[PDB]
């Protein structure tokens, strides 16, 4: 009598870094579903690495399924490939199955030395000024925000 | 030649163009045609495409594909499908291409449910099927009885039935490695019936002990690698007179009981680094074996690992008559 | 000494014309107070990379003045998420070098037969020697479509002919094509159905490294005349190493690129006149690439082959149309590589392995 | 153009990718003295992809019992351009279906 | 003060089991002391080495004393002479002397034409392009030169003024043999079969003799013993007349059998 249908992702694997060798694991949830299995660089992630957790959502009528997967510094360290350690999850339906986002697992860095520095202007009452700013190197890539005298701007406002 | 594809004399290269499509202007007289790492979904496949008779060889990976494709070149022998998405395979499309020999399907997200029943037969001609790093969770139903390799490797199979190798007698290579395969997944004796098998391959996987009823016929080459192979029965490696090579290395092994390679007469090399092998008895019989062995064998990886006595010296050699054994 | 942080050039200079001389070289991490950064990427003090040597000495050393930037251009990076910097000790000596292994031995005026060692049991596949290592040590991958995935090592040539292997090298991907070649104690190869070279360092029997050649053709779109998926084909000579291969932009002409061994980057790309499908293989000596054209087994109507026909130039980027007559006993050529270390062909025609002698002109220019 | 502007500070604004498109911009000095060209900079707009309308259910394959519908989802509306970042997703879609018999 | 000719090597100690796949241990012969020297090799990183009171002390590993070297150490050629390392510095063909007692530099020689930094080592390579050894003729220098074409040239060095006192040449390629000793002079190559090599079966044997004296060579068929596979370094102690040996991480003692066949 319930609705069969390939399987619908909810919780769907976003992009993790690794801070001060704290190894962060990988969440996944999709209904309906009874095997979900990481695919991690082109590769299939062993059973044993695997935490199902077959919980059922009040919201819907369908079995869902939830597992994670840690990863560690040292896996990424030692992964030598072309791209950046990635991660795609597979779920099993009596119909097919299904792929979800590639989350990349990358090492988390910053600089303390900027780029560019801002520069001092003298500029006239009616005249136009652009203030340029490079943030430091670092992974994933810095939010700049402006201050005037230490507080502050809204660009909206 | 096409506009935006650039024809090369009796070649047509379509690939890395964006393409979502099939151009038109295809010559009568090509015989491969590249359209890779494009973005061609299923629908965008012309009928006039199906009517050049001339293409025999078919380049279509890493495209953006759904299904198998429909109104592909009538006489095809070799196509490339791999590293897209196809989920759905259909008895019409491989029925259009009856002089197949040769099918790639790797990295792609086909599923048991999503092949149709007896689909890969309708290709009377298929003589090579890679059903390679799939979504597979069991060996396909009605494949192509003049099949010689079957290639469904990197998958997630746990369990294989009796009558997935039916009426498969003219298979000489299968490959079933990097699966979730056990020892209750195999049926009493599938294999038995691959009487042309030369090769078999079920490496990564998580085998107790090595496959039973095994077909000995005409297989050369045996690989059971990185499976839990706790002991070997004296059946097992029996009427099996005409293997060569043979690999049981990286396995839970312990002790090997007498005679279990008496008639692998034909043996030219055996693997068996990183095992825990424990020097006792039960492998006196094994350095007298490695002693009176021709030159003609290569026996490699038995190596002691308890007690701490003996600990990582190689069984080919013993010291003081194996201590108080004999 | 000289020292200097992460992305910070640093500079070598011995007084009046005395030669640099690189004793011990680092570029990681040791000590954790010399350089000034966020203490989170100062926790580890135990990185090390082995190669800084290597790459000091053929930059610095043989000259008066040096210049190398400490980053990712020169340096590959041994430990992500930590502040690295660069620790040299060198020593100021007259201006002398060391003749012939390095040096250019001319234009090519010639090939002969020279070797014939054995008919193998493929048609197709690859042999060669690692020009760096002072060894008699002969790498051998026969090429297997859909299955190539080992690299035999030999102890001597009389082991080769013989077949007594030392040890077999289990590659982590599948090999396309019959392009390998072994670079300082690693293999570098073309994996299956991807434009891309892998490091396989032969020690350690691990991946160092993986680099995508961008816009190359790979897996039979580009190959040879033979086609074998030999789309990329890798070079050693007295330049360095080098990658042969073909682009659309350049309507499926060669197109010629350098390769640093460590940072696995394209330091420099040419784009030739001759396509890649017409031509049989190619090789590369002093940066000059030379052009095989010879017959095959079923040529109807065809007797044109067995010559070398288009030269390239790198340091002049200009090509030549020449006629070097080219020796080809058997009419599937697979595989031509050039060892810098002996002036030699390493040769792979029907089934047969063969080296070939060269002939060199009196000047270069 | 609206979309362009020149500042006293000597920068070159656009708002819109689409009134002021992909091109190798250079910048110039002039003076009494002479003029000096600056390294072109290469400025590549980008189309990001978007998934195009579902299709109609197919029919059922199987004439009895448990069938099977498809609808198809392709990324052209609008098509990835200039590298632009693929469609987010599944392509495919299937639902299990009974024919009265 | 010399026994004779070799005629057998035979298992004789296992002390332990070292944490390194590679390395060597040896005693000083002229100093009549338990004293065991101690190295462990680190590609790049060999700088320290390891003194132990008695053979009881190294078993259940408490060092005495552990002596900061001025160089890095290139190889297993670790060799201890009358109260005075010798060994091999990192990227030079040069022997270094380094006094125990002081904790000084006292020389450095330079061994003319030899190959040094992995271009000619032993069958595992690691940098074994020179290797140092103790007889009842004195203190010895293995080494290979490009003149030779990659064969083993042994060199008598002398202990205090640092010198070449002699050169012979033999017909045996460095990088062919897994490791060499001296015994009155007489030079003995040891041929053995290596880990992750799972094409090899061959016995492991002394192929090869080479007398300074009589400067004659000789093709031998001595079987050498190998319990495990990874053999690093071979050096022989005239004070006791026993092979110190290093075989994988394990580290063993061989006893060794004598014949009067010498003129
Ligand atoms: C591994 O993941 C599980 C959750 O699935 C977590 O509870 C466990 O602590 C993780 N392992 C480590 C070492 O943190
Ligand atoms: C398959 O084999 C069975 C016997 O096991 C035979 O009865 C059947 O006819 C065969 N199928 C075909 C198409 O021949
Ligand atoms: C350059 O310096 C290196 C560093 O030792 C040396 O080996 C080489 O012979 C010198 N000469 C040339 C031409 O490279
Ligand atoms: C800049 O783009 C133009 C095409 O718009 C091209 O012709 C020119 O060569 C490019 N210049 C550089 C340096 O890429
Ligand atoms: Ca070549
Ligand atoms: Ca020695
Ligand atoms: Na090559
Ligand atoms: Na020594």
């Amino acid at each position: 009598s319930a609705p069969g249908t390939l399987p619908h992702f909810i919780e769907e694997p976003e992009d993790a870094y690794i801070i001060k060798s704290n190894p962060i694991a990988l969440r996944c949830k999709a209904r309906p579903a009874m095997q979900i299995f990481f695919k991690c660089n082109g590769e299939w992630v062993h059973q044993n690495e695997h935490v199902s957790e077959e919980s059922l959502d009040e919201s819907s009528g369908l079995k869902v399924r939830e597992v994670f997967i840690n990863v560690t510094r040292q896996q990424v360290e030692d992964f030598h490939g072309p791209e950046d350690y990635w991660c795609q999850c597979v779920a099993w339906s009596h119909l097919g199955t299904s792929k979800s986002r590639k989350a990349s697992v990358r090492i988390a860095y910053l600089r303390k030395n900027f780029e560019q520095d801002p520069q001092g202007r003298e500029v006239p009452i009616e005249g136009m000024i652009v203030l340029h700013c490079r943030p430091p190197e670092g992974v994933p890539a810095a939010e700049v925000e402006w201050l005037k005298n230490e507080e502050p701007i809204d660009s909206e406002q | 030649c096409p506009s935006v594809c650039r024809c090369d004399r009796n070649f047509v290269y379509c690939n890395e163009r964006s393409l979502t499509s099939v151009p038109l202007g295809i010559p009568e007289g090509v015989t491969v045609l590249y359209l890779h790492n494009n973005q061609i979904n299923n629908a965008g496949f012309p009928a006039e495409l199906h009517n050049v008779q001339s293409v025999h060889t078919v380049y279509l990976y890493g495209n953006q594909l759904d299904e198998f494709p429909m109104n592909l070149p009538k006489n095809v022998r070799v196509l490339h499908l791999q590293e897209n998405n196809i989920q759905t395979i259909s008895r019409a499309a491989l029925a259009q291409l009856l002089k197949l020999e040769e099918l790639h399907l790797d990295d792609n997200s086909i599923s048991t449910v999503g092949v149709e029943d007896g689909a890969f037969r309708e290709a009377i001609s298929l003589k090579l099927l890679f059903l390679s790093k799939n979504h597979l969770s069991s060996v396909p139903v009605g494949l192509p009885v003049d099949l010689q390799e079957l290639r469904v490797d990197e998958n997630r199979i746990a369990v294989i039935s009796d009558m997935a190798f039916q009426n498969l007698t003219s298979l000489e290579r299968l490959i079933v490695d990097g699966n979730l395969l056990t020892n209750k997944g195999i049926a009493e004796g599938t294999f038995s019936h691959l009487t042309k098998l030369k090769e078999f391959s079920i490496v990564r996987n998580s085998l107790s002990h090595p496959p039973p009823d095994l077909p000995g016929t005409h297989l050369i080459r045996l690989y059971l690698q990185d499976n839990q192979i706790n002991h070997i029965p004296l059946t097992a490696f029996a009427n099996l007179r005409k293997l060569e090579r043979l690999d049981i290395s990286n396995n839970q092994l312990r002790m090997l009981t007498q005679g279990v390679f008496d008639h692998l007469s034909n043996l030219k090399q055996l693997t068996a680094r990183n095992n825990p092998w424990f020097c006792d008895c039960s492998i006196k019989w094994v350095t007298e074996w490695l002693k009176y062995i021709p030159s003609s064998l290569n026996v490699r990886g038995f190596m002691c690992q308890g007690p701490e006595q003996v600990r990582g010296m190689a069984v080919r050699e013993l010291n003081m008559n194996l201590l108080s054994c004999p | 000494r000289e020292l200097s942080c992460e992305s910070y050039p640093i500079e070598l200079r011995c007084p009046g014309t005395d030669v640099i001389m690189i004793e011990s070289a680092n570029y990681g991490r040791t000590d954790d107070k010399i350089c000034d950064s966020d203490p989170a990427q100062m926790e580890n003090i135990r990185c090390y990379l082995p190669d800084a040597y290597k790459i000091m000495s053929q930059r610095c050393n043989n000259r008066t003045q040096c210049a190398v930037v400490a980053g990712p251009d020169v340096f590959p990076d041994p430990c992500p998420g930590t502040y690295k910097y660069l620790e040299v000790q060198y020593e100021c000596v007259p201006y002398k070098v060391e003749q012939k292994v390095f040096l250019c031995p001319g234009l090519l005026k010639g090939v002969y037969q020279s070797e014939h060692l054995f008919e193998s049991d493929h048609q197709s596949g690859a042999w060669c020697k690692d020009p760096l290592q002072a060894s008699d040590k002969i790498y051998y991958m026969p090429w297997t479509p859909y299955r190539t995935d080992t690299l035999t090592e030999y102890s001597s040539k009389d082991d080769f002919i013989a077949g007594r292997p030392t040890t077999t090298y289990k590659l982590p991907h599948r090999v396309d094509g019959t392009g390998f070649v072994v670079y300082d104690g690693a293999l570098f190869f073309n994996k299956e159905r991807t434009r891309n070279i892998v490091k396989f360092d032969l020690r350690t029997r691990i991946k160092s490294g993986e680099a995508i050649i961008a816009n190359a053709n790979y897996h039979d779109t580009s190959p040879y005349r033979w086609g074998g998926k030999s789309d990329i084909d890798l070079a050693v000579d007295e330049n360095g190493l080098w990658v042969i291969y073909a682009t659309e932009q350049n309507n499926g002409k060669i197109v010629i690129s350098q390769l640093n061994p460590y940072t696995l980057r394209i330091e420099g790309t040419w784009d030739t006149a001759y396509d890649k499908r017409s031509a049989s293989n190619a090789f590369m000596i002093c940066g000059i690439l030379y052009v095989v054209k010879s017959v095959y087994e079923d040529d109807d109507n065809e007797a044109t082959g067995n010559k070398i026909d288009y030269i390239y130039n790198t340091d002049q980027s200009k090509d030549s149309l020449v006629d070097v007559p080219f020796p080809n006993s058997y009419q599937y050529i697979a595989a031509v590589d050039y060892n810098p270390r002996d002036n030699l062909l390493y040769v792979w025609n029907n089934y047969h392995v063969v080296k070939y002698s060269l002939d060199f002109g009196p000047l270069d220019g | 153009d609206e979309n362009i502007d020149t500042r006293a500070d000597h920068n070159l604004i656009i708002r819109q990718a689409r009134l002021s498109d992909s091109g190798n911009y250079t910048c110039m000095a002039a003076n009494i003295v002479a003029k000096r060209r600056s390294l072109s900079a290469t400025v590549v707009v980008y189309v990001n992809g978007g998934w195009s309308s579902w299709t109609e259910w197919s029919a059922c394959n199987v004439r009895c019992g448990r069938g099977w519908q498809k609808r198809s989802r392709t990324c052209t509306n609008p098509a990835p351009l200039n590298g632009g970042a693929f469609c987010e997703g599944m392509s495919v879609q299937k639902i299990t279906c009974t024919a009265l018999c």
